[PDB]
């Protein structure tokens, strides 16, 4: 839905926040990674970033991603916008902060988007696993079998079951606008924000629209600007300085949200049952690791629990009181031995 | 055996009577696809090499 | 190089039959529409039918029933287009095109022949 | 029910069962319920992680 | 090894199909009811079972 | 059946400039899977057409960069980024998706 | 992660574990006592029921599987035409038949399950009782005594 | 050679096929990967997808590929034909439905054309192994060392040790070609192969060469029409409806069948 898009306009920006290795190295990247969560099973992941993706500088228009390129939002197509853990992901969806993708198993998370000069990557550390339903160790959604009840991150582009806070950006720390009037430092408003200042020794701490060029200072090393605007606003996050607006807990609806959905599970290949009487042969083939569960039907449970991983033969005792067995994603079956003829007692 | 060593056993290397014991099943196609889903033991052959 | 090639220009009178001929050459698949379309001296073209090599299979213009018929052969790759009574009004030039099979469509012709021209006159 | 005490009327006529003969239950005092499936964890915590 | 090769399967808009027995090694054949399968655009087998 | 209607029915220009041809049929040609089934020929005087652009914006073998095809829906638009002497002659836009598959009633080209 | 097995699995007795009310369906344990009470209408005079005499239980095979695998046939001379039921209240056959029509020298049969060797179960068919010694029977999910 | 085109092009054509994990989701992708083959000893796998390579239009001109479009078969440039399982595998060869490529070792097996507006990239989910020669295990093949026999798929064109069977398509569904005249409907036809329908009570089942207008419906929703055409035959696949002509047990040699070579 747009409508929630737009309630995402209404105050929410692109912000520089820091990211460690941006390529090669540590910086301060328009598309940062906080919070990746990979909790889903089928292998969905979301990642909140520090960029703007929908929105463009005037509405909406879904093809299009926002990023701060310095003092400037700045809006430009969505060419190549890519995601790898360890082989690149097929992002399925993107809004407000948020990307939802699918990813392979792998020790890392890396975003990127192309400016066509530039890069603009960023690269975090976070251990994200396959997480299989059922019984059955399966590495990708498998093409066939067992519809299983899983929890993934839903593909709709909101809901407002869950949501995250707004606040007043932190004064962002500048030196690019200052510079040397005659032989002063001199500060260069840039014409829509109130830029305070500080410098050599104590000033006013609170700054003014106008430019201005202060006295008690010569040299651009011995004074620095503060660059703020309240008109808008950005989540809280970690990497940021915390100003002084400590009003307005705004609130954002998260788009990708976990909810129950199903998911393919792999029925394993059948088993060979061998009903020598007195006993249960069982030969498994499986071709991903796969459970067998086993317990009596008396007074003794005496349960058998295994992974199987390779082709095997297991014996299991059938009394006349009865056996169950659950192998794989396949549904318990039983049976009752007993009646064996062995032996004669005429 | 379905899959220990012989489960594909052929008289000679280009015979027409193939025996072919390998517990092949078949499952239901879901949610309307077109396909024909199964599930079978892996091969013996294999499992011996 | 492909060649498509048909018979030369000829003059008939009003009331008999008359039948040209289409060579394909150059390309070894019969997956082809070969198709006929007649242009009248100064004015367009008209599509008047097609027919598919392999199959025999017909497309036939709703204006062009029964005065015209087009037939195909296989062993040479020729199509003959067959008039039982020529009029006044068959005084045109006649193409033959090619169009490759390409989905459920006659497709685009990418080859034409040199241009059959036949006048019948009072 | 199963219990002497609540008859039940199925059709016309009146039903009276148990008690069951033995107060065996597979629970036990704590039990913890996950998705589709229950766990003997014999010890949650009430306010002591 | 072997190779399990699976002829296209026949599918049909109203009505069953009652299928027969082949001479191919492992041959295995099962008819499903309830399909209504989907494709590129379109909504083959309309009768809906 | 569908009718196809060329502007303009005749087209003076010289080399150096470029020329557009707009064709426009009853209905739209377009699928489901967006692709056009329009077919653009040349006829020079004297010899028999030749296929110039197929499926509206494809481009046919032997044809120099220099012609283009666009357009959507109904209306379709041929283009010359810059004309010589050699592209005299009369250009034809043609449909296929409903038979009978007719051409269009045609527009010639000439040095001014 | 690292969990045991789930009570649904290692459940004596063999149930299986429904959640929404937090149910152990299908635990065989134990016994139930049980008091039934029948309407007055659901008897009939003994007037117009077959009465049962000159009886003989002729047992034909068997064999003490969990199935029903077991034949016997009794012979009987008739009183009057009609359906009665039959039961056996011994503990070593269970009779898979609830009702037999009796006609004129109805002699039928009646199929069963044992755990025993040599059965000794009695047959009761309309008010009277006939024993079926049973013969010794061979050997090769259901009602066992197995005592 | 050129001869192995012209029996890969003589009937057979692409087709779409249901494909899983196609990007984020389910295909019928024209591009459907069925029936990888990884059993070589240097991590050559050689796969049969569903969209014929080599094959142009016309002739064969082996630099580009061809796909079901829709209802049309177009023809385009191999600009990014790219193979994964874990990393990119630089790609060998492709001729017909095959492509032959050098994989590292994965747990899937995912591949796709570019086109420029799409992507067209469909996945499966299969088990390649990096299977070494002799006693030692490599993960990938060294720069030195014995020469060992090892069965590998040979990247040549042609040989017709082996073969598939090309079976005529069965009836294609398609509800795109169906609307409303003026309150009925209509069954429009794509010029050169006919159309068979069915609808509320049961009509013509056996289709017609032109156009038709059905009085039994008046809403698209409770008619359909399975476009029918008998000019280009498929590949029987399992992911494809059979038809109703069971004939024409044909023949497709396969490209790149194994061969022992020196590892």
């Amino acid at each position: 839905d747009l409508d929630t898009h737009f309630t995402q306009y209404k105050l929410a920006r692109p912000y520089i926040a820091d990211c460690p290795n941006c390529g090669h190295s540590r910086c301060d990247s328009p598309i940062a990674i906080e919070e990746v969560r990979g909790d889903a099973h089928a292998g969905v992941i979301r990642i909140q970033t520090s960029a703007m993706f929908g929105l463009k500088t005037d509405g909406v228009d879904l093809a299009y991603m926002s990023f701060m390129n310095g003092k400037t939002q700045k809006s430009i197509k969505i060419d190549n916008l890519h995601v790898r853990t360890s082989a690149p992901c097929s992002l399925v969806s993107h809004h407000g902060y948020y990307i939802l993708a699918q990813c392979p198993p792998g020790d890392t998370v890396t975003v990127g988007f192309h400016d066509g000069p530039n890069r603009h990557t960023c690269t975090v550390a976070h251990k994200v696993e396959f997480r299989p339903v059922g019984r059955e160790k399966y590495r990708h959604p498998p093409e066939h079998g067992v519809e299983l009840p899983c929890n993934r991150y839903t593909h709709k582009r909101a809901d407002q079951g869950h949501y995250v806070e707004m606040h007043q950006p932190g004064l962002v720390a500048d030196h690019s606008l200052l510079s040397i009037h005659s032989a002063k430092v001199k500060i260069t408003v840039p014409s829509g924000a109130q830029v305070k200042y500080y410098c050599k020794c104590p000033d006013v701490r609170k700054g003014i629209t106008s430019s201005d060029h202060t006295t008690t200072c010569t040299d651009v090393k011995q004074c620095r600007a503060y660059l703020i605007d309240n008109k808008k606003w950005v989540y809280n996050s970690g990497r940021l300085p915390r100003g002084e607006g400590d009003t307005f807990k705004g609130k954002l609806h998260v788009p990708f949200v976990p909810v129950k959905a199903k998911c393919i599970a792999t029925l394993a290949p059948e088993p060979l049952v061998e009903h020598k009487h007195r006993t249960l042969i069982l030969h498994l083939h499986p071709d991903h690791p796969t459970l067998l569960t086993t317990r009596s039907l008396g007074s003794d449970a005496n349960p058998t629990r295994q992974w199987i991983e390779r082709p095997t033969t297991v014996n299991f005792t059938v009394t006349g009181e009865g056996l169950e067995y659950t192998w794989g994603n396949h549904p318990p079956k039983r049976v009752w031995a007993q009646e064996s003829g062995e032996g004669n007692p005429h | 055996k379905a899959g220990s060593f012989g489960d594909l056993q052929s008289r000679t290397s280009t015979s027409n009577d193939l025996y072919a014991n390998t517990n092949l099943k078949l499952q239901r196609p879901q949610a309307g696809i077109v396909h024909t889903p199964f599930t079978q033991v892996p091969s013996g052959f294999e499992r011996w090499k | 190089v492909v060649q498509l090639v048909q018979s030369g220009a000829e003059v008939k009178r009003p009331g008999e039959s008359l039948r040209i001929s289409c060579k394909t050459s150059g390309y070894r698949f019969t997956d082809i529409w070969i198709n006929w379309v007649r242009q009248r001296p100064g004015k367009g073209l008209e599509w008047m039918g097609s027919i598919y090599l392999d199959d025999s299979d017909i497309r036939f213009n709703p204006s062009f029933q029964g005065h015209v018929t087009i037939s195909a052969d296989k062993s040479t790759s020729t199509t003959y287009l067959q008039w039982s009574s020529l009029k006044a009004s068959d005084t045109a030039t006649y193409f033959c095109a090619r169009s490759v099979w390409s989905g459920y469509y006659i497709g685009w012709f990418d080859v034409w022949g040199p241009g059959v021209l036949v006048t019948v006159s009072s | 029910y199963v219990n002497g005490e609540t008859p039940a009327k199925i059709g016309d006529a009146k039903l009276i069962i148990g008690p069951l003969s033995s107060a065996w239950s597979p629970f036990d005092n704590k039990v913890v319920v996950y998705g589709h499936e229950v766990y003997n964890y014999d010890f949650p915590e009430y306010g002591t992680g | 090894k072997y190779k399990t090769k699976v002829p296209s399967p026949v599918v049909k808009c109203c009505g069953a199909t009652q299928c027969t027995s082949k001479p191919h090694p492992d041959y295995q054949c099962q008819v499903f009811s309830g399909v209504y399968p989907f494709m590129y655009g379109g909504a083959y087998c309309f009768c809906d079972t | 059946d569908v009718v196809m209607t060329q502007t303009p029915l005749s087209l003076p220009v010289t080399p150096g400039e470029p020329a557009s041809i707009s064709c426009r049929s009853s209905q739209s040609l377009l699928d489901s899977n967006g692709n056009t089934y329009l077919h653009w020929y040349l006829q020079k005087p004297g010899q028999s057409p030749q296929l110039l652009i197929y499926g509206g914006s494809n481009r046919a073998s032997g044809v120099p960069d220099r012609f283009s095809g666009s357009g959507s829906g109904t209306d379709f638009t041929l283009t010359i980024n810059n004309v010589e002497a050699g592209d005299v002659g009369t250009y034809y836009c043609m449909q296929v998706i409903q038979v009978p598959l007719t051409f269009g009633g045609g527009t010639k080209v000439d040095i001014k | 992660k690292d969990k045991g097995a789930p009570l649904n699995d290692v459940a004596p007795f063999g149930c299986s574990i429904a959640l929404e009310p937090l149910r152990a369906e299908n635990c065989a344990v134990g016994s139930i006592p049980i008091s039934i009470d029948i309407p007055d209408a659901a008897f009939t005079r003994i007037s117009e029921t077959p009465t049962v005499s000159d009886l003989e239980c002729k047992i034909t095979e068997c064999t003490y599987a969990f199935d029903f695998g077991g034949i016997a046939t009794v012979a009987y001379k008739s009183s009057k035409a009609g359906n009665c039921p039959i039961h056996s209240p011994s503990g070593v056959a269970v009779i898979k038949e609830n009702d037999v029509t009796l006609a004129e020298s109805g002699s039928f049969t009646f199929h069963f399950s044992t755990a025993n060797i040599h059965p000794a179960f009695k047959l009761q068919v309309c008010t009277s009782a006939v024993t079926c010694k049973g013969d010794c029977k061979p050997p090769k999910q259901h009602t066992e005594s197995f005592t």
